[PDB]
């Protein structure tokens, strides 16, 4: 239930230094 | 990884290290699926042109390193290979298509701020992701270059690009279980996996649920980061009933 | 490789 949540990143609401190159690739 | 960067501590917490145990050496890439799986190529276990044909007792899975070398006490855990499960029609033969296999651990591995598992993605994950032009995410502690080696994991970001494409890159037949990744020559970035990385994750974080997905695995290319080539990989989500059978299974 | 204990 808790697959691909990061315990340093996602559990605490923070982000890491790259991760919003991804989401703004994803433009549909 | 070519042209990449350190990883962040936690960064990748499902990533895994394949490591031989005689010699010490790094072998493969992997990644954790649950506490008792591991995904990986079937060529980082199985490859006969290269005698290659490792056994359960070969070697160890390191889970929550960052490091390369150093044993990273109270940090990472050591397990051994109950059973290794290679797809029964991986073609080593032609062009490596099917290139997956699965590992069970003998005792399942408790999760922790640097360990925890990555989802695998089902039919509607794959159609919203799969996309050219969407990037995914790359990691591992393979070369740096074609022709040393990193003190920490590295990870690299990289476009799905357009089938045609990858098509054209190549007098390899590629097949629907397969896709590649990586930038063009006109588009001024670059980086690629290379020796070391093959068996690790290509992950993709959804824009719905806020979940990692991998939704390939490091499996074939040709040098590594140069123009006009492109790294392949194994479709996860194509090769999934063949996952959901052994673990159901066994 | 460093030694695993
Ligand atoms: C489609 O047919 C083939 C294509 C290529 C190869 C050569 N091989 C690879 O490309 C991967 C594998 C080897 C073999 C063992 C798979 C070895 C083992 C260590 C690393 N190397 C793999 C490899 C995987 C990805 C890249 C890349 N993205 N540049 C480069 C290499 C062999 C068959
Ligand atoms: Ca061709
Ligand atoms: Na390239």
């Amino acid at each position: 239930a808790d697959c691909g949540l990061r315990p340093l990143f996602e559990k605490k609401s923070l982000e890491d230094k790259t991760e919003r190159e991804l989401l703004e690739s994803y433009i549909d | 990884i070519v042209e990449g960067s350190d990883a962040e501590i936690g960064m990748s917490p499902w990533q895994v290290m394949l490591f031989r145990k005689s010699p010490q050496e790094l072998l493969c890439g992997a990644s954790l699926i649950s506490d008792r799986w591991v995904l990986t190529a079937a060529h980082c276990l199985l490859y006969p042109p290269w005698d290659k044909n490792f056994t359960e007792n070969d070697l160890l899975v390191r889970i929550g390193k960052h490091s390369r070398t150093r044993y990273e006490r109270n940090i990472e855990k050591i397990s051994m290979l109950e059973k290794i499960y290679i797809h029964p029609r991986y073609n080593w033969r032609e062009n490596l298509d099917r290139d997956i296999a699965l590992m069970k651990l003998k005792k399942p591995v408790a999760f922790s701020d640097y360990i925890h598992p990555v989802c695998l993605p089902d039919r509607e994950t794959a159609a919203s992701l799969l996309q050219a032009g969407y990037k995914g995410r790359v990691t591992g502690w393979g070369n740096l270059k074609e022709t040393g080696q990193p003190s920490v994991l590295q990870v690299v970001n990289l476009p799905i690009v357009e089938r045609p494409v990858c098509k054209d890159s190549t007098r390899i037949r590629i097949t629907d279980n397969m896709f590649c990744a990586g930038y063009k020559p006109d588009e001024g970035k670059r980086g690629d996996a290379c020796e070391g990385d093959s068996g690790g994750p290509f992950v993709m974080k959804s824009p719905f649920n806020n979940r990692w997905y991998q939704m390939g695995i490091v499996s074939w290319g040709e040098g590594c980061d140069r123009d006009g080539k492109y790294g392949f990989y194994t479709h996860v989500f194509r090769l999934k009933k063949w996952i959901q059978k052994v673990i159901d299974q066994f | 490789f460093e030694e695993i204990p």
